[PDB]
């Protein structure tokens, strides 16, 4: 995690070399699964997303 | 039978484009369901099996 190899002519050894961390990080999200769970009982609303699964408000 | 495909009896054809919402069936879980579900696939014909699964993948 956090390496990369850089190949090409602009070096003359390509390596592995150990970035830091980018700051600010960019928005990286990725969902995950488990903590949404067991949190009682979520309700979406069902009219405005079939709406929507028509192309009407897309 | 199970894809309705003989309309011309009159309750194949009471589903109507309205009767949508409530195929998709426990969309939400009754509001209390869970969502164990299982698509027993064993009694329905070969031929049409992987439709049914491409069906309700793509769902």
């Amino acid at each position: 995690a956090g390496e990369c190899l850089v190949v090409g002519d602009s070096t003359p050894i390509p390596s592995i070399v150990k970035l830091e961390l980018p700051n600010p990080e960019p928005r990286s999200q990725s969902i995950k699964f488990h903590k949404k769970w067991s949190e009682s009982w979520r309700t979406p609303s069902f009219e405005e997303v079939i709406m929507r699964w028509r192309k009407e408000n897309g | 039978e199970f894809l309705l495909l003989n309309q011309d009896v009159e309750e194949n054809s009471k589903y109507r484009t309205e009767h949508f919402e409530d195929i998709l069936k426990q969309f939400m879980g009754y509001l209390d369901r869970s969502n164990v579900s299982i698509i027993d696939l064993s009694g329905i014909p070969f031929e049409v099996l992987s439709i049914t699964i491409s069906l309700i993948s793509r769902l």
